[PDB]
Order: structure tokens, then C-alpha cells, then sequence
């Protein structure tokens, strides 16, 4: 039958009157690519708990008493597998993560400063934007990549 | 001077202030827990002031600035890269490794450089490229 | 210039409504606040502000006094050229 | 000898004392209290750096690898330019020779300007004539400068609109394929190479021509200058004798099929770095003389104004009609030479020292409080508000209506977990507070009761029945 | 492949070794001797570090590190090399060598206070 | 200042002015300058939350897992210590715990702090799953479910068959508790059937239970050729997963037959 | 606090010294040594160096950051010659 | 199949093992009815002839038809 494709989906869906959100296949979540957080429910479990709850009893959370079974061993066992993850980052195993607004507003305000006035998603882009102060705009503006051009040395025509 | 620049318990008046910097920058980048707050529209505008405050400062140029008006081939040198090259690319790197851009900010400013064991007050991680030579 | 007496009608009857102490029912727009919608004086002079505050401008004291109920009320609002 | 690499211990530490002096010397610019003595200690490092670069010259001369590259490289080029400039002398005399065979004084000229560049040891051609491109190149970037300072009162805003490195090359690429007619990417990046430091112009051409919307390669005369410029300057048994170079045969040939993607990263590492000596050359101007374009005079800012508006007519109206004393003068530029590449290593020192106290005053600036918002007025949305507002909250419960629409609703502000809708009645302030009035009427009467009868609430120290403290505010009206 | 690294490494100490001039002989006795007693090589220190910082750095710099490093001939180090030079705790006595050779009775009363603040932080 | 923020739209400036009004926030007293101290905001938390049915803590428990919870998965008891002390706004209590060197040490790094994002997203990722790709899947199955059954669904989108089905299933149910209507209960029993057959069990108070492996002691079919043979051929005239549309349910011609067999005797 | 994959231990015999190994626990606890994972079987664990060779840095120490802590008694001789540097397994110890 | 027979007949090949499993798989993986039908040809070609049946291709064969179920159901539905 047709609608196996996502020509033929989004023509139905056209058809029932309903403008489809994902219209090609790279707009598409793909939970398979998730690294930390499958990590994080083999060992303990659900981190997000009210993913699946009907009427507000399918939750899994710590519960409130303390001890073993409360939030500050989970919290911690959670933030051991993070710390597992970020290992794996410094080793070169995993690619480096991009700057996140709690990293922002703990770090130093004269990075805060450089990461809002140069648009640096990643700290390797703050990197090349202190290291390379003459590839920025007039406004402390990032230029992209394909605006830099290295010196490529003669001995390579060895 | 020129002999307070060598080694030896020579320029004491200018070493122990160098020293003295560098801990306190290193005290107040870790054990500061003030210096910790995202910044608002008293600390963006004011930077930006303090950004074009020193911009303003203008250095103050000696008396080298003021001028008026069979070869050897050391000699000749010396001219013929005067006139012919006035903007060389490969020279402006080499300064770099002379002043050594970003000396004492570079140590905090890099990713991942400082590891979590050496993360104390008493410990000694600002030490490591001090060579006597 | 002035607003017409259509939408200043409708604007008084709303602001009238979310009194705590009115019912939405008993309302009228032509009707008294202390006979009919059972009000204190100490709260007819808060009517007065919030129509003060719907209406920006500021009404004086001498024509406060001379509004005590909706009909007025519309009527004194439309005749002042400043409103928006 | 300072900079050689057996002293380097001592270098940098020399350069942390002379960052010291920096380190007051700015601070004691920036407060205005006594510059004058950190002015004589940076004038006596200056010149003991001064003595340390004029032995450290010839130091680096011998031991240093890249000053020795760098002289090589430029003996390759001032050998290659002169090889062109008497190769197009030679043709020019040749021509000549041919128009007429008297040419007697011409060749004793050519003799004396032969001797000449002998006894100098270069082109003296080349080099006024690299002398007179820069100075037309200046020229044209001044008249340029002061004409979009005056016309549309700005300055080199260098921002993502301009032309980038790709459209660059591809210009540069077509311009030099409508040169010539037929090319490959190995005579580009040899013409590139041979020319390295003629200033190019004609990106800062194509910036000042987008932001003016007029052609430029013909009015004025400083391009026509530069453009004419650009004219005028543009056996068997021996060679087994001759021995063979080890060096060349660890090279390959330049004509090899396994050498174009670097003749293609060479193509556009000569394209950034003319690009970024534009963007440098321009920038020295902005910083130079647009500095007084906004303390000009209002006459010159005025009648130029005044001439942008006869411009937009004009363009309108084009719009319309479409539709012994030879060491003395050495030494003094071999001084020259040092106290410009110490002036040079104290601009470095100068920049780092200003960035590091950038970057310590704002690691200060964090503590301090933020600002104080100014007042205004009471938040209050009107009953013709909420009139004007009743469609567009119909039309957002239909949306919260279909899950397929419920997040394109155009109001959505949030708190905690709740989405905030179009308000369907207007929120009051003077009409409210009927029910809390009451309860302090019945409060107050029993704390009067209370304080006729002498009795105490909960205890409002942490105790052991109510372990969080829970203290009811003290307010001097509500003192007895 | 290492192996055959360092041999094309050594033929060069072998050259300046067998050169005849005293400035070539004398820094390769420096280098056999350094080798002889165990001393590792600045220049692996320096490869383990410009790899660590090519592999933080962005593409800018990335880049610019692959075009300048492309023709010199560096070996093919694993990440577990650089990660094992990277994760080494620092000697406190070469340290304080290095602070009292290169600074004087300044690097003494810092190394004091230093000695202090260790004491502080063990009450 | 005119360089950082030279044209931008009015909702980017009113969002800058809100996240600037957000950042400047304090817990002091009314009259010393500050809009309102710590127990008033726990008192609004408090009449907040109380002010919720379940649809409301639903959303609320839904935010505290979208963006609360990866920080405080990443987060030190120590920075929520410090968070604290930032709560309160008390000088007594900021100077007793700078005292700390344990507290000053051990504040969490940014670059640590920067595995937030990443967890933010995976858990937004797998919101988005849930409520962005919930309802087509639910109008293609619902609209033709012979043309898009859920292995379908599951083949041409990439997610899981069980999530499919589980997104079907909470879709369903979460229509039904939200406008006060008792759900159909037979949508489990549809689309789970071979797992409401092999796992629903009725299970007793004070003894653990286990799970058969095989339902029969057999000889294997890799033994023979014929037994192989014989596999291969009833595997070739098998479905893989049978739904309430085949032919081997074409039986139920009437709805009361439908909501008989589907409906309180499924297991019967 | 334990970790899964290293804090765990193999036999069934309980010896009844978690107190002691909780005690130790607390006592190796420094200013960040609460932030890692508590092993109560850290007396009988055998973990073995897998670096008896390679470049002996002079400014740094053979020790790295993130090392297993030793026990009272466990040496880096007890691992003979042959065997030295080459387990990529953790032992644990049972008496007889 | 053309191929397959012009290269048995005609030219008078053995076919190898791993041509043999291309025909098996290509039947098995075809949603069509009559696919494993001709897959057992095939596999008695293949026993009859000589060449050898491993384990890893029953064990193929069973996961092959488990995943072209799924194309079974579809060409069936669709009627």
C-alpha cells in the first residue's frame, strides 16, 4: 500500500487536512542516537519519571523519606554516570559538548562577555575566537569557517 | 634593569610582586564564590565602558619615533628588505613567541586544562612553566 | 476626537462587573450603585478610581461628586476631549 | 643578546618586568596621578630593550631559522621583480634600439642607472615604483575614506554583507581569465607569488561601490592612477658538466597532476591574506582620520548631504530615463630598523598588558549591584483590551483545541507549569480586596481580646513543635 | 611503525655524530647521553601537548594546526599516549626547584606561604 | 550601546528585557528596595501549586524533567548549597559559609556543567517524541490503520514498534482522562495482545514468580531438515503481528461482537 | 555508594567488616574524597599497576590523578616479575 | 532468474554456494506468495548437487523470512 514513503504520508496528511511537522526524514528525533541518557536508565533508572503518567500515579521519582531510596543518592548516582560521560569527553572519545547557560553563568564574566558578544556555541569557536583576534568583525562578531585560510608550507611538495 | 632581569635573588622588588599576583588570581578564581554571578545590563554596559577606558589610553612613544627627512651584502640586506617588503606576515608570528600572548589569562581561559586534583588552595598548579633555564 | 457612547458603555459595564462585592447579574446600564447594586460609600469613591484607571485621565473632585451612577458615568467620560 | 633562544629564561621574565611597568603605567593613565615616573622607567627599559634587539638583530641573523627563511624568501622576490622590471627595461630599450640606432646618450643613461642599481645592490625601478603604487593606493583609499565619511556619514563597518573569501577568488579568478584567456590555477598562484606585495584595491573598490551605488573605475582619477599604473608595470655536454642540485630533485615539479589542491589552498591563503591587508589598511584610516568626522564642521557635513540628496535625484532621474658618507646614512637605518622593531615588540607588549587588564577588570566588575529599574505605571489591561483581544482569544482556544496547533498559538507566556491565555475579563486593582478587609476586622478584634487577656501565639523561635521559624513581620503601624 | 619513526629519527644523530664539527658532535653526545640515562624527550612532550591541543581546540585552529604540522613528519600517537603523559600528577620538588632556582628569597617566602596554606588546609 | 543589538525584532527586545527583568531578581525586605523577600515566594509557590489539578502538576512535573532536573543531575549538593545561600540573600549565612574551604574548593566547573545541555536535549528529544510525533502516528493509525499499522509506523519513522505502541496507547488515554470520560480499555488489549497473553498474570502478595521460557518441552526444528522444512513453510503462511483488522478477526462482522471479544473476556 | 562495576564483590562469604571498611572510608575522605564511589571490599581488592615501563617525566610523579587508593598492607611487589604489568582484570581476595 | 538459468543450461556453469544464496534470500526477502515456496527449490538444488548447506544459512534463512514477514503482511493487506 502507498504511504510508506513520506511524499505519499504527507500527501494523505494534506488530504485529512493536517500540515505535518516532520516533512522529510532529518527532521525526525531518532532516539537511537542518545548516548547519556540510555546510560542513565540501565543503571538506575527512568530519569525523567512523568514521561509516561496517565492520570499521575505512572511516575518514577526518589521518594521523600531520605536514605537509600531518596533524591540525594539518585542525584548522586546520576551525577557519577555524568561524571563517567565527561571522562569520556576528556579523553577524546566523545566530542566536546557546546556551552550551556548553566556553564555560562558560573564561568568568569569576561567569558561571559566573549561567549555573548561572539556568538560561540562550542568553546573550541571562543578558543578560535581568542586565539584569531584578527578574523572577528568590527561588532566582536564571529566570522565562520570558510573566511580562514591557513599557510600551506612548500614542504608538502616533498 | 638589565642585571635585575637574570636569575639569582636579583630584582626582588618587582619578582615577589609578579609571585604575589599570580596566587592572588589563582585564590580569587577558585575560593571567590562572588565572582560566580551571570552578568546583567550594569555589568554589560560598564565592561564595555572599561573596554573603551583602556582603549583610550594612548602609550606614551619615546624619542625613537622622531625623525627628519662594492656593498656588503649583510648591509644590503637590510635595505632591500626595508623597501621591498613593508608588511611581513612571517616576522608578527615570531613576536608572538617572544611576548607570549596571554600569559597569565591563558591558564584559566583554555578548556579542560586544569584538572580536578589540583583544584585546592594549597596546591601548586600555576608553577608548572616557571624554567630557570 | 470624542469616543461615542457605544464602546465607553460597554467598557463601564465591564469594569463594574469584576467588583467583589456587585454581582454580575444585577447590573443594568441604567441603574445606582448604592440603591441597586447594594454598595457602600467608601467604595463608590474606589468606582471612581477604576474608572480612573480604565480611562487615564485624571477626573477632578468637584466632578467625581457630580457622578453617583452609571447613566452619569458614560455621560461624563464621552463629553471629555482628552480620553484616547 | 636577548631573543636568541639560549636566553629565553631571561626573555620573558625581562617581559614580565617590562608588563609590570605596563601594569601601573595605564592604570596611572587611566586615573590621571602622576604618569611621568612610570613614563621614565618604561623610556630606561626601552632603551636597555633597545640594546638587547640591536645585538639580538645580528644574533637572530645568525642563529635564528625563520629570519634566515624570511631573508631567503625576500631576496627570491626582490631577485624575481627585478628579473621582470629588466626584462620589460630590456624590451623598452630593444624598441628603441630598433626605432633608432642613435641612442648614444640613452645607453650611457642606461649604463649609469646599471651602475647604479649595481653599487646600490637593487632595483632602484621597482622599488620607486612600488613607492608610487602605495602612495596611489593611500591616496585613493583617503579620498575614498573622507568621501564616505562626508556622504553617507559613516565609516568601515565590515560585517557579513561585504564580499567573502569565495566570491573573491572566483572575481579574482575571472579577472585574470579575462587578462589573459587561458589559464590554470599554477600561473595564478605564480603571478600571486611574483607580485606578494603590491596593496590590492579592488575589494575595498567593490565595498566603497556597494555602499556608494555608483561606478568608480572611471570618475575618479586616483583609480584611473592606480589602473595606469597596473599598465606600465605589467648545451647537452654543459648542462652534464653542470652539476645537479640534490635539493631541487627532493621537490617535485610544478607541473604535476598530484599538486593542485595545494596550489588551491595557496590561491586562497594569498586571497585572505590581500583580503585581510585591505581590511587592515582600511581600518588604519577608520582609526586615523574618522575619528574627526564626528567633530567635523557642519558646513562640510552639510553641502555633502546636501550633494547625496543631488545624487538620489540624479539616480532617480537615471531610474527615469531606464524606464665616508655611505656608513653614516647605513647606521642611521640600521638604528631606524631597531628602534622600529623594538617600537614594534612594545606595541605586542602594549596590546597584551591592555587585554589582561581588560579581562582582570572584568573579573572585578562581576560583584557590583545591578541597576535600578525606573518606575512605571500600574499593570492594568482595559475592558477595550480585552475587546480588542476577544478574537485572537477565540481563535487560541481553537488552536488549544487540535493538538497539531496547540503550540502555534501566538500568546503563550508561562510560569512554572501553566501557559497564560488572552484574559477574557479586565484585571482590576480598586475593585478588589473585599473578603481580607474582614478577616482583619475579625483578626484585629481577636487580638484585642487577646491583648485584654495577655495571650501569646505560637512560638515564633524555632522550637521543637514548629522546627521552621515562622515569624509574622513586625510593622510599626501594627506595633500594639 | 614507531620503530621505523625513531630510526629515521636517530640516522640524523647519527649524521651530526659522524659530521666532524664540534657543535653537531657535541649536541648529539648530549642527545646519546640523555638517552643513555633514561631522560625522555622534550620533543614527545611538546607532540603530546600540541595533540591535546589540537584536539581542544576549534576548526580554526584545528585547521591551522593540520596545514602547518601536515609536512613535518610527527609520529602517529594514540590518544592513550596523550592522555597518559596529560593525567601524571606534577612533582612538588622539581617545583620548588624550579621556584627557588628561578625566582630568590621571593621564591622562598612564596614557597613558605605556600608551605602555610598546606598547613592551614591540613587543620 | 548601539553595536551589540543594532536591529532586532520587538519580540527579541521584550525577551531581552524579560530574561534582564529575570537575572535582576532578589529576595530582600518590600521598603529596603528589593520587590519581595523568601517567604512571600514560598507562600505564592505554595498557593501555586495548590491552585493545580492534576493536568497542572502534570505540566509542572513535566518542566521540572525538561530543564530542573538535568541540572540537578549534573549540579553539586554543594552548588545547591551555595544556590541556596543565594536564595535566602542573608549576609549571616553568605559570610558563615564562605568561612568553608570545602565550600569554596569544591564549586562545580563549567565545562562539566556544559553536559547539561545535552541531557536537556535528550530529554526534550524524547518530549518531542511523546507530543510532536504522538499525533500523527495517532491520526495515521486511527484514519487507516491497514494502511499504516504500527510495525509501519515504526519502520518508516525509526523509533522503537513498542514505543510506537506506547505512544498510541498514552495518546488514547491521556484523551480520555482529560475530558472526564472513562477510556476504552480494550486499546491495550489490542495492540499489546501477544503481551497481554505471555506477561499479565495475576500475582499474589508474599511469593515471587518466575518466567517460562519455552511453553512446551520440544525437540528443536535445527534437528532435522523435514522439522526445518516444515518452520520455514508455517512461518511463510504466519503473519508477523496480527491486529484487529486481519482476516483471522474478520469474523467480527457486528461492534457488539467487537466490544464482546475485546472487552472483559479478552482472556477468556 | 557503590559502584556497579568495580565496587561489587564475587564470593558469597560475608566477613562482617563493613564497619571498619566505612570507618576507612571516612578516614581516606578528604576535602573531594566524598565525591567519589565507597568500596566496602577495598581491604580484599587486588588492583595491579599496569605501568611498571615507560618515560620517567622528572617535573611530574609516576602517580597519576585518578588512581585507585591502595589498601593497608597492598605493596606493588606482591605481583611477580612475569606477571608484572600485564592483568587488565582487579583480583579479590578470599581466605581460606 | 534469466541469468540463472542461461548460465545452468547454456553455458553450462556450476553455479557456486554464494550464487545459490542470492537466489534463496532475493525469494525470501520478496513479500510475494510462492517465495520460500521456490527458496526450497533452491535449497534442494543445492542438496542435491552437492554443495554445502551450512548452519549460519538455516539460521540466515529463518531471520531472513522473520524480517520479509514484515513485507508479506503488507502485499497481503494491500489485497
Amino acid at each position: 500500500p502507498k504511504g510508506e514513503t513520506f511524499e505519499e504520508k504527507n500527501e494523505a496528511l494534506r488530504m485529512m487536512g493536517i500540515t505535518s511537522s516532520f516533512q522529510t526524514k532529518d527532521l525526525v528525533p531518532q532516539p537511537d542516537r542518545q548516548k547519556l541518557l540510555p546510560l542513565i536508565r540501565r543503571e538506575e533508572g527512568e530519569i525523567a519519571g512523568s514521561l509516561w503518567a496517565m492520570d499521575g500515579g505512572e511516575l518514577s521519582y526518589p521518594k521523600d523519606g531520605g536514605g537509600p531510596q531518596g533524591w540525594g543518592v539518585r542525584l548522586w548516582r546520576e551525577r557519577q554516570l555524568v561524571k563517567r560521560e565527561y571522562q569520556k569527553v576528556l579523553d577524546g572519545y566523545r566530542p566536546v559538548p557546546q556551552l550551556s547557560t548553566l556553564g555560562n553563568s558560573v564561568r568568569t564574566a569576561g567569558d561571559q562577555l566573549d561567549i555573548e558578544r561572539s556568538g560561540a556555541q562550542t568553546p573550541g569557536e571562543l578558543s578560535d575566537y581568542r586565539n584569531f583576534p584578527d578574523n572577528r568583525f568590527d561588532g566582536g562578531q564571529l566570522k565562520p569557517e570558510s573566511e580562514a585560510a591557513p599557510a600551506v608550507p612548500f614542504s608538502a611538495e616533498l | 634593569c638589565f642585571s635585575s632581569w637574570n636569575d639569582g635573588s636579583e630584582g626582588y622588588e618587582w619578582k615577589s610582586r609578579a609571585l604575589s599576583e599570580k596566587r592572588s588570581l589563582a585564590l580569587e578564581f577558585l575560593g571567590n564564590v562572588n565572582k560566580r554571578v551571570s552578568i546583567h545590563d550594569a555589568i554589560r554596559l560598564k565592561a564595555d565602558i572599561n573596554k573603551k577606558a583602556i582603549s583610550n589610553v594612548s602609550c606614551p612613544s619615546f624619542f625613537s619615533g622622531i625623525e627628519g627627512a662594492h656593498l656588503s651584502p649583510s648591509d644590503a640586506s637590510l635595505l632591500k628588505e626595508e623597501f621591498l617588503c613593508d608588511y611581513d606576515p612571517s616576522d608578527t608570528k615570531r613576536m608572538a613567541k617572544w611576548v607570549n600572548l596571554r600569559s597569565e589569562t591563558s591558564d584559566y581561559q583554555s578548556y579542560g586544562a586544569i584538572p580536578e586534583g589540583e583544584r585546592s588552595l594549597w596546591s601548586a598548579w600555576y608553577l608548572r612553566n616557571i624554567k630557570a633555564g | 476626537y470624542l469616543l461615542n457612547k457605544d464602546d465607553v458603555l460597554t467598557r463601564v459595564l465591564e469594569v463594574v462587573k469584576n467588583f467583589e462585592k456587585v454581582d454580575a447579574s444585577k447590573v443594568t446600564p441604567q441603574s445606582h450603585f448604592v440603591n441597586d447594586l447594594g454598595l457602600n460609600s467608601l467604595d463608590v469613591v474606589e468606582v471612581v478610581f477604576a474608572i480612573e484607571q480604565e480611562f487615564i485621565l485624571d477626573i477632578p473632585d468637584h466632578d467625581a461628586e457630580k457622578i453617583q451612577s452609571i447613566t452619569d458615568a458614560v455621560e461624563y467620560i464621552s463629553q471629555n476631549p482628552m480620553a484616547k | 643578546s636577548l631573543f636568541d633562544p639560549e636566553n629565553v629564561h631571561r626573555l620573558e621574565n625581562a617581559m614580565t618586568h617590562v608588563k609590570q611597568v605596563f601594569a601601573d603605567y595605564v592604570h596611572k593613565k587611566r586615573e590621571g596621578v602622576s604618569t611621568e615616573a612610570e613614563r621614565r622607567m618604561l623610556a630606561n627599559l626601552t632603551a636597555e630593550l633597545n640594546l638587547e634587539t640591536q645585538k639580538h638583530l645580528a644574533n637572530m641573523f645568525k642563529y635564528a631559522e625563520m629570519r634566515l627563511r624570511q631573508v631567503k624568501l625576500e631576496e627570491r622576490h626582490h631577485q624575481l621583480a627585478e628579473i621582470e622590471r629588466l626584462r620589460r627595461m630590456a624590451q623598452q630599450r630593444g624598441g628603441v634600439k630598433g626605432r633608432k640606432g642613435g641612442s648614444r646618450k640613452m645607453s650611457r643613461m642606461e649604463r649609469l642607472k646599471r651602475v647604479i642599481n649595481r653599487a646600490v645592490g637593487l632595483d632602484i625601478a621597482v622599488a620607486e615604483t612600488v613607492l608610487t603604487e602605495m602612495q596611489a593606493q593611500e591616496e585613493f583609499l583617503q579620498f575614498c575614506e573622507v568621501f564616505a565619511r562626508l556622504t553617507l556619514g559613516s565609516g568601515f563597518k565590515h560585517t557579513g554583507k561585504d564580499e567573502n573569501l569565495s566570491a573573491y577568488i572566483e572575481s579574482l579568478r575571472k579577472l585574470y581569465s579575462m587578462d589573459a584567456a587561458t589559464l590554470s590555477t599554477l600561473d595564478v598562484v605564480q603571478y600571486y607569488s611574483s607580485k606578494e606585495g603590491a596593496h590590492p584595491v579592488d575589494w575595498a573598490k567593490r565595498w566603497y561601490e556597494r555602499a556608494l551605488l555608483l561606478p568608480l573605475q572611471s570618475t575618479p582619477e586616483y583609480q584611473k592612477l592606480l589602473q595606469i599604473q597596473q599598465r606600465d608595470e605589467s648545451v647537452a655536454r654543459i648542462k652534464t658538466q653542470k652539476v645537479v642540485n640534490l635539493v631541487e630533485k627532493m621537490f617535485m615539479d610544478p607541473k604535476d597532476k598530484r599538486l593542485e589542491s595545494l596550489h588551491e589552498k595557496r590561491l586562497r591563503y594569498l586571497a585572505h591574506m590581500q583580503m585581510e591587508r585591505q581590511i587592515r589598511c582600511v581600518r588604519e584610516n577608520a582609526k586615523l582620520f574618522d575619528g574627526v568626522e564626528n567633530m567635523p564642521e557642519a558646513a562640510q557635513c552639510r553641502e555633502l548631504y546636501e550633494k547625496i540628496m543631488e545624487k538620489k535625484t540624479a539616480q532617480c532621474n537615471m531610474t527615469s530615463p531606464p524606464e665616508r658618507s655611505i656608513a653614516e646614512e647605513l647606521r642611521a637605518l640600521h638604528q631606524q630598523r631597531k628602534e622600529k622593531m623594538t617600537m614594534r615588540i612594545l606595541g605586542i607588549i602594549e596590546n597584551d598588558v591592555k587585554t589582561e587588564m581588560e579581562w582582570l577588570q572584568n573579573m572585578e566588575e562581576a560583584e557590583r549591584p545591578p541597576l535600578l529599574p525606573i518606575p512605571e505605571n500600574m499593570s492594568y489591561v482595559s475592558a477595550a483590551d480585552v475587546q480588542a483581544w476577544r478574537e485572537l482569544r477565540e481563535d487560541d482556544e481553537r488552536k488549544a483545541a487540535n493538538p497539531f496547533e496547540r503550540r502555534r498559538r501566538t500568546f503563550q507566556p508561562e510560569l512554572l507549569g501553566q501557559a497564560w491565555s488572552v484574559p477574557n475579563k479586565p484585571l482590576l486593582f480598586w475593585g478588589t480586596g473585599v473578603s481580607a478587609v474582614q478577616q482583619a476586622l475579625r483578626h484585629v478584634a481577636e487580638d484585642a481580646e487577646r491583648k485584654r487577656q495577655g495571650l501569646l501565639l505560637a512560638p515564633p523561635y524555632p522550637c521543637a513543635e514548629n522546627p521552621w521559624g515562622w515569624r509574622l513581620a513586625k510593622d510599626i503601624l501594627d506595633d500594639n | 611503525e614507531r620503530l621505523a619513526w625513531l630510526r629515521d629519527v636517530w640516522a640524523q644523530i647519527d649524521a651530526d655524530y659522524r659530521s666532524g664539527d664540534s657543535a653537531r658532535q657535541e649536541t648529539a653526545a648530549q642527545e646519546i647521553s640523555a638517552a643513555l640515562r633514561g631522560e625522555p624527550n622534550d620533543y614527545m612532550r611538546w607532540v603530546y601537548e600540541t595533540k591535546r591541543e589540537l584536539r581542544f581546540a576549534g576548526p580554526v585552529g584545528r585547521r591551522a594546526i593540520q596545514e602547518e604540522l601536515q609536512a613535518a613528519e610527527l609520529p602517529e600517537v594514540l590518544d592513550e599516549e596523550v592522555n597518559r603523559y596529560h593525567d601524571l600528577k606534577l612533582n612538588m620538588m622539581e617545583i620548588e626547584r624550579e621556584v627557588k632556582a628561578k625566582y630568590g628569597v621571593a621564591g622562598q617566602q612564596h614557597w613558605a606561604e605556600l608551605q602555610a596554606a598546606k598547613d592551614e588546609e591540613y587543620i | 550601546a548601539s553595536g551589540k543589538d543594532n536591529t532586532m525584532s520587538d519580540d527579541d527586545v521584550i525577551r531581552n528585557i524579560i530574561k534582564e527583568r529575570w537575572k535582576t531578581l532578589e529576595f530582600g525586605d518590600r521598603n529596603a528596595g528589593y520587590p519581595c523577600t523568601f517567604g512571600d515566594y514560598i507562600q505564592f509557590l505554595n498557593e501555586w501549586f495548590k491552585s493545580l489539578d492534576e493536568e497542572g502538576m502534570q505540566r509542572l512535573r513535566e518542566h521540572f524533567d525538561r530543564r530542573i532536573r538535568p541540572l540537578l543531575a549534573v549540579m553539586s549538593p554543594v552548588d545547591i548549597l551555595w544556590l541556596e545561600a543565594l536564595t535566602q540573600n542573608s549576609p549571616h549565612n553568605k559570610e558563615q559559609l564562605q568561612r568553608k574551604i570545602a565550600f569554596q574548593t569544591s564549586l562545580g566547573t563549567p565545562e562539566f556543567f556544559d553536559m547539561s545541555k545535552r541531557l536537556r536535549y535528550e530529554i526534550n528529544e524524547d518530549y518531542k517524541v511523546r507530543d510532536e510525533l504522538g499525533p500523527e502516528l495517532f491520526a495515521l493509525w486511527s484514519k487507516a490503520p491497514e494502511r499504516w499499522p504500527p510495525e509501519r509506523l515504526s519502520k518508516m519513522y525509526g523509533l522503537d514498534f513498542t514505543l510506537v505502541r506506547k505512544i498510541l496507547v498514552w495518546h488514547h488515554f491521556k484523551a480520555c482522562y482529560d475530558a472526564c470520560v472513562e477510556p476504552d480499555w480494550s486499546l491495550p488489549k489490542r495492540l499489546f495482545a501477544l503481551e497481554w497473553i505471555r506477561d499479565v498474570r495475576a500475582r499474589k502478595h508474599g511469593l515471587f514468580y518466575g518466567k517460562m521460557r519455552f511453553a512446551e518441552q520440544k525437540i528443536t526444528f535445527y534437528s532435522d531438515r523435514f522439522l526445518f522444512r516444515d518452520l520455514v513453510n508455517r512461518r511463510e503462511a504466519s503473519y508477523a503481528n496480527v491486529w484487529e483488522m486481519d482476516d483471522p478477526y474478520r469474523f467480527l462482522q457486528t461492534e457488539q461482537d467487537y466490544e464482546d471479544y475485546w472487552g472483559d473476556n479478552y482472556d477468556v | 555508594f557503590v559502584d556497579l562495576e568495580t565496587g561489587t564483590s564475587l564470593y558469597f562469604r560475608d566477613t562482617r567488616d563493613s564497619a571498619e571498611a566505612i570507618a576507612h572510608a571516612a578516614d581516606s575522605k578528604g576535602i573531594k574524597g566524598m565525591d567519589n564511589a565507597i568500596d566496602l571490599y577495598n581491604e580484599y581488592r587486588i588492583v595491579p599497576d599496569l605501568y611498571p615501563e615507560g618515560f620517567q617525566w622528572k617535573h611530574k610523579l609516576n602517580t597519576e590523578y585518578n588512581q585507585w587508593r591502595s589498601n593497608t598492607w597492598l605493596t606493588p611487589d606482591l605481583i611477580p616479575k612475569e606477571h608484572r604489568g600485564r592483568f587488565l582484570c582487579n583480583f579479590q581476595l578470599n581466605i581460606v | 532468474e534469466k541469468l540463472f538459468q542461461e548460465m545452468i543450461l547454456k553455458k553450462d556453469l556450476s553455479p557456486s554456494r554464494r550464487t545459490y544464496h542470492c537466489m534463496i534470500f532475493m525469494h525470501l526477502s520478496s513479500g510475494e506468495e510462492g517465495g520460500t515456496a521456490r527458496a526450497l527449490r533452491y535449497l534442494e538444488a543445492m542438496e542435491r548437487a552437492g554443495i554445502q548447506v551450512r548452519p549460519s544459512l538455516l539460521k540466515k534463512i529463518v531471520r531472513v523470512n522473520n524480517a520479509a514477514g514484515y513485507k508479506r503482511d503488507m502485499k497481503r493487506r494491500a489485497r
